[PDB]
């Protein structure tokens, strides 16, 4: 409910059939049939989970849909599978090396599955009768736990007495206890016990009294990535480092031990490895060290499928002085299979613009849709998609619900594209600041 | 040994005792000052046995790091009378 | 009990150490309390009910 | 009297209800097209629907781009968050530049939480802690007293421990907030002032109001306030320590996991109706100083579901992108990023609208200027530059003041022109001289 | 006063200006530069008005022409408790603070807030103390007799005053100041008893004292940031104070000014060698002067059509065109013979030099041919030569000796250029051997 309408919100997944054959327009993806079929093949070898460490690169001109196809793959992948979409700019960090940043991304994109078996007793405490042992060992207790429905009396050991005293629990406090593992929580204070005390505590929280059965049974599936285990096992209190981000170059012995005991955990069967997809968006913005580590780090069995996107032609590779295809070295293009996208004609532009109009609740007339189609095929798709919303606001300012041609024309007049801005600055170069730091601010010489 | 030893800069607020109480609490926190020190053994015996305080209920003590020798315990150096002989070469000879 | 000035009735912040008379400020002290004749400080303290001399 | 900065005279966009632009309103004169474009933009922000919108303002120096950003800022109002920002501020030595960009992105999204503040003021007449063991006090009964009456309270063990923290005895004026539980000791009462003739106890008088005071407030927080609230490398943000912690915490790279969990908790609170989501505006002034790596991260981060409206401003022409060698581009913006942008052009000025600017800034700074002095200042502004005239309004008023006059005449203007020099005249002096001016 | 030896700018006590802002030819230790002194007086009145925020002025000219002297005149004539921050250009390049945030600190250190507060203070001469210890020490009562030159009183002490008087051991005859609210005693010193000495204070104890506090906005920013104590103001480890604490402080001081509990005191930031800053720092200076809580920024530079740091091109004054557009420029001129002579006489007067008229004219001629700082360095060393021959008056032979011993710039340049083979060039080639 927090999420708003983005540029890519219309995409719900790859519009495939059961035979990996894309429909002309399904699940918000229009055209790119060969590219969508290749992405579907990649999706199937992810979902099989039998092949490790493949590199697939998505190449195309700008405003073609490499990012769109990647997040479509993510949506068709579903939850409980790790998906890491990072840019190439996130690698360069001050306290972490670039190689360790790629290792953190690789182990953030692969995880294991763990099943739980919970027998929870969630209820409001009525009374804590303590049976004080004379020697003090094996203290007994008589807990009076009570929901709205039923109440009963339980038998408590010494360590559960210690747990209920190391965090202060009183009468009227809502707790839950697991029978199998012995986990103790304190949800807070029941709402029926709110008017006893005139001023609340600093930490005191008000929760509803639970309903229904006292003792409930539930199973939970947990998906933990390998990087989270790397963070946890590194430090004594390492769960804060999952959230602050201060990990600090986890050594190789820790990762080797974690890999070998995840392997023998798979052997004894408590966990099952779930592979995932790492999406390195704008991979041309990387050093040659990152490319070399990507090449050598894809040959481990715990390596995810790497998807990279590039709009660069034959340009130079960063950190060197020679030009290479796609801005990538030939070693990376050796271990790669390229998905090549192609630009759109006017019908695909019309359908994508209609989809983005239906996504943002903008009701487009047919003539205005044709005008936006012409502006899209002339300048770019994304300029027209950004023109739709401001045309809607212009129409709403004119006390109208739908957009006409006049609102689109006024939106085209008020806001400029890249080409008109380029011509408008190339016509008057004296007013702008040059490359040599020269400008004329006087309006009359 | 250091040349100048100085306490932290005293903050002075005129007209409020809450500032004085808060600063006195911050500089001389009883948990932390008790942590970097020890309890006298007579007080431990009078606490555990006579007043019946359990051993686990004692505040945590002994957490100051041990200095390297007895010579590194404090920055004051006593004038060694052995050094008085070697200060003057005529006296040493 | 609130302390009052013995000669002026205001807030007696200070009391003289010689004749135990609570006075208001400096003008009161140097004009009345210091030139006060003996035998009338007990007369002032009688109104407060501390005419110690008996 | 109020201080006058560079943009004090502008109050807002000055647009009509119909969207058309009045010629002279809101502190603006001229620039009707860019004003109407920014009005459409602030209607888009007030729609509270879309995320990741971007707008670049293009035009020469001294054309009023930052004026338009401030007009947008006031037009949205104090309710909508606004984070104006210089493009040089992203290069930091504690944390990486992309994480600072994402921190500003979270800083431009705000919440509103309605909460009530109920408080208890007065003197401790009674303090009876009832033990009811089960060494541990079950509850403490504390009675407060002010001028309007007295009231008795029932308190938990934690407020009692906070009371013993503050060294509250019988006769001390305290402060108790019912929801938070803060206990603050104001001082001993005035009726207990003569127990000793001299002691350290600060004697505050009795409060004149009711003991119990309840009022409601609104808490304007942002998302970034929350993320730095629950991501501390060294915890203990709640405790008031006048002297700081012994280890200084460093700014760190806040992970995506904490952002997702904060988003989940905020969505849970919004679905209960407790909190309201107010998207804002991140304004980046002088985007041409951004590195190409920040441009790549901006290209990635303009597609998020919670991103705000981003306003960029630039003045360069065909310029090499910073961090590149052979990438010329309009306004220093790389061509991949400029596809997402909506460029609004800003025009220069002529003599008459410069004159209305100069008389507006004379009226706001309350210097009376003569008409021929205004014509001379307008002509000199057309010759040298606009901001030279704007900055030489005030020394003309000073030189009029030292001659015991309130009206600026021409002689003050020539005296200020002789005393203070523009860039062109100082450059002309710079070129002729040989020994470093 | 503090620790004040003789410095290069010590003779300056302000700007020699009248009530009509007309510069006297030689007043307050500063001579020459009449237009620059009038412009700096106008800027001084602009600061003293306080209604103008975020203006940038630039003093430019040849070296050794008195731009730093003009700024020190402005700094001395501001007065006390109006903030003045003087920084070199090479200071914001930090290894633990970003350059823009160091500029934000240097901006916010120069805006002060003015709070007036009143306190009760007891300051008198103690006649005697008397404390009776208990049977064990559960309760301690005692009496205290203090006096002034006018009054005399006896006080009954409770527990806390006796505990605060045993700490800081107070005897008979001491003069102490007792703060009643905070319970703080300070020993002012022993009174006039023959048996440190301070006279006995005047009467009317429990007196009302008003102390006016001026605190810069940077201190409030460090205080309000809960992760930084006030010890970051002294140790200097603030660590990139965030923006939300700063905007909270800005709103709070604004509401203090409107409520009437405080008054904003604007100040002057002076940046020495502003040409050493880089282009992004110039950009932040461009967009930081717009703010209402901004000082009046003085920049001093001498470079002319130099390259800008961090860019490849060249711009006038080493500054880009937009910053020169945002600033108004004060131009300093060079000195003729008479102004150099009067500067040298003022400097010799301050350094306590009694010098001959002909020796003064010789130093004046050396200050005409060679720059002024050479002659100003030469006076004191010639005076040391003068006491070396037991003469209290500096003569012409002392000045000739100081010329012969200590070289100036041009003679050293010539002496290097004739003997370049002995030194080390750009390529690191040196002929250390003296023969063959
Ligand atoms: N196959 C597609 N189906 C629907 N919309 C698309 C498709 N490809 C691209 N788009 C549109 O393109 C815009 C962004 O495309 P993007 O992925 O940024 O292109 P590129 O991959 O070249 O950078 C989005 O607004 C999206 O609506
Ligand atoms: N249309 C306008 N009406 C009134 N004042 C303006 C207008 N345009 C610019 N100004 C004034 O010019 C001053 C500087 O403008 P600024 O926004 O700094 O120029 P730039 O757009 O180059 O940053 C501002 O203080 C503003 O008050
Ligand atoms: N008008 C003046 N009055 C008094 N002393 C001056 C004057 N002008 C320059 N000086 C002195 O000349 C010396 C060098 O001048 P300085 O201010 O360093 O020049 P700049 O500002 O160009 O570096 C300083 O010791 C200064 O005291």
């Amino acid at each position: 409910s927090l999420s708003l309408i983005a540029a890519h919100s219309h995409i719900t997944g790859l519009g495939l059939d059961e035979n990996l054959q894309p429909r002309p327009t399904s699940e918000g993806m229009v055209g790119q049939l060969q590219a969508r079929r290749a992405a579907g093949v990649i999706l199937k070898m992810v979902q099989n989970g039998t092949i490790a460490g493949r590199a697939v690169l998505v190449a195309g001109p700008p405003s073609t849909g490499k990012t769109a196809l990647a997040m479509g793959v993510s949506q068709s992948l579903g939850k409980d599978v790790p998906f890491t979409a990072i840019a190439g700019s996130e690698i360069f960090s001050l306290e972490l090396s670039k190689t360790e940043a790629l290792t953190q991304a690789f182990r953030k994109s692969i995880g294991i599955k763990i099943k739980e078996e919970t027998e929870l007793i969630e209820g409001e405490v009525v009374e804590i009768q303590i049976d004080r042992s004379i020697t003090g060992g094996h203290k007994q207790g008589k807990l009076t736990i009570k929901t709205t429905d039923m109440e009963t009396i339980y038998e408590l050991g010494n360590k559960m007495i210690d747990g209920l005293t190391k965090e202060k629990v009183l009468a009227g406090d809502v707790i839950s206890i697991d029978k199998a593992s012995g986990k103790i929580t304190k949800l807070g204070r029941s709402f029926a016990r709110s008017r006893d005390y005139d001023a609340m505590g600093a930490d005191t929280r008000f929760v509803q009294c639970p309903e229904g059965e006292l003792q409930k049974r539930k199973t939970v599936v947990h998906t933990v990535s390998l990087h989270e285990i790397d963070v946890i096992n590194s430090r004594t209190q390492g769960f804060l480092a999952l959230f602050t981000g201060d990990t600090g170059e986890i050594r190789s012995e820790v990762r080797d031990q974690i890999n070998t005991k995840v392997a023998e955990w798979k052997e004894e069967g408590k966990a099952e490895i779930v592979p995932g997809v790492l999406f390195i968006d704008e991979v041309h913005m990387l050093d040659i060290e990152c490319f070399s580590f990507i090449n050598r780090a894809l040959e481990d069995e715990f390596a995810p499928i790497v998807m990279m996107a590039t709009n660069r032609g034959v340009s130079k590779t960063r950190g060197t002085n020679y030009k290479s295809p796609h801005g990538l070295p030939l070693d990376l293009l050796d271990r790669s299979i390229i998905i090549t996208t192609k630009s759109y004609n006017e019908q695909e532009i019309k359908t994508i613009l209609s989809i983005r109009a239906q996504e943002e609740e903008v009701e487009l007339s047919s003539d205005a849709l044709d005008l936006l189609t012409k502006t899209g095929v002339e300048t770019s798709l994304r300029y027209s998609s950004n023109l739709i919303s401001v045309a809607q606001q212009i129409a709403m300012k004119r006390k109208n619900n739908t957009v006409e041609v006049e609102d689109v024309k006024r939106a085209y007049l008020l806001f400029l594209d890249s080409a008109r801005s380029v011509k408008y600055v190339q016509e008057n170069e004296s007013q702008y600041i040059d490359d040599q730091g020269n400008v004329q601010i006087s309006i009359a010489k | 040994h250091p040349n100048v030893s100085a306490p932290p800069v005293t903050i002075e607020v005129l007209g409020s005792s809450h500032v004085t109480n808060s600063i006195n609490n911050e500089l001389f926190d009883p948990l932390i000052s008790q942590a970097l020190s020890d309890i006298p053994a007579i007080t431990q015996y009078n606490m555990h046995v006579k007043k019946g305080i359990p051993v686990e209920d004692f505040p945590k003590t002994g957490l100051f790091p041990e200095p390297l020798n007895k010579n590194f315990s404090s920055n004051i150096s006593m004038p060694s009378m052995d050094r008085f002989i070697t200060e003057s070469a005529k006296l040493r000879k | 009990a609130k302390k009052y000035c013995d000669v002026t009735g205001l807030k007696g912040f200070y009391k003289s150490p010689t004749n135990n008379i609570r006075y208001h400020n400096a003008e009161i002290y140097q004009l009345i309390v210091k030139p006060m004749a003996p035998g009338v400080d007990q007369e002032y303290l009688k109104l407060r009910g501390a005419n110690f001399v008996l | 009297v109020t201080r006058t900065a560079a943009h004090t005279h502008i109050k807002g966009l000055g647009l009509d209800e119909s969207g058309v632009a009045k010629r002279v309103e809101g502190g603006f004169v001229g620039q009707i097209e860019a004003r109407e474009a920014c009005g459409v933009i602030v209607d888009l922000i007030k729609a509270k629907k879309m995320s990741g919108r971007a707008i670049l303002l293009a035009g020469g120096p001294s054309t009023g781009k930052t004026a338009l950003a401030l007009a947008i800022s006031q037009e949205l109002g104090p309710k909508v968050p606004f984070c104006p920002l210089v493009g040089s501020e992203l290069y930091s030595v504690e944390v990486k530049k992309t994480e600072t960009l994402m921190e500003n992105f979270r800083r431009a999204i705000g919440l509103r939480i309605k909460e009530t503040k109920e408080v208890y003021e007065g003197e401790v007449t009674e303090l009876t802690p009832e033990d009811a063991e089960n060494k541990t006090i079950s509850h403490v009964i504390v009675g407060l007293k002010s001028a309007k009456g007295t009231k008795t309270l029932r308190l938990d063990p934690t407020i009692y421990e906070s009371i013993q923290r503050e060294k509250v005895s019988i006769g001390d004026v305290i402060y108790i907030e019912a929801n938070t539980g803060a206990v603050k000791r104001v001082g001993r009462s005035d009726a207990y002032a003569t127990e000793f003739d001299l002691e350290t106890e600060e004697y505050v008088p009795l409060p004149k109001g009711e003991v119990h005071k309840k009022k409601e407030i609104v808490q304007d927080v942002t998302l970034h306030d929350l993320d730095v609230a629950n991501a501390r490398p060294q915890g203990g943000q709640d405790v008031i320590s006048m002297m700081g912690q012994l280890l200084k915490p460093k700014k760190t790279e806040i992970t995506e996991k904490l952002r997702q969990e904060v988003n989940k908790v905020v969505a849970k609170y919004i679905d209960q109706g407790v909190a309201e989501l107010i998207p804002g505006v991140l304004f980046i002034d002088e985007v041409n100083m951004l590195d190409i790596e920040i441009f790549t991260y901006l290209n990635k981060a303009l597609e998020s579901n919670i991103a705000p409206v981003v306003v960029l401003a630039s003045n360069r022409g065909m310029t090499t992108v910073r961090g590149t060698e052979d990438v010329i581009s309009p306004h220093g913006v790389p061509p991949d990023l400029i596809d997402r942008l909506l460029i609004v052009r800003t025009l220069p000025y002529d003599k008459d609208e410069i004159r209305t600017i100069i008389e507006r800034r004379a009226t706001v700074e309350r210097l009376q200027v003569e008409s021929s002095a205004l014509d001379l200042l307008a002509t000199m502004g057309t010759e040298t530059s606009l901001r030279y005239a704007l900055q030489l309004l005030a020394p003309c008023g000073i030189l009029a003041q030292t001659s015991n006059r309130k009206e600026i005449v021409v002689n003050d203007v020539n005296e200020a022109k002789l005393l203070f020099l523009d860039a062109k005249r100082s450059t002309k002096i710079l070129e002729t001289s040989a020994n470093y001016l």
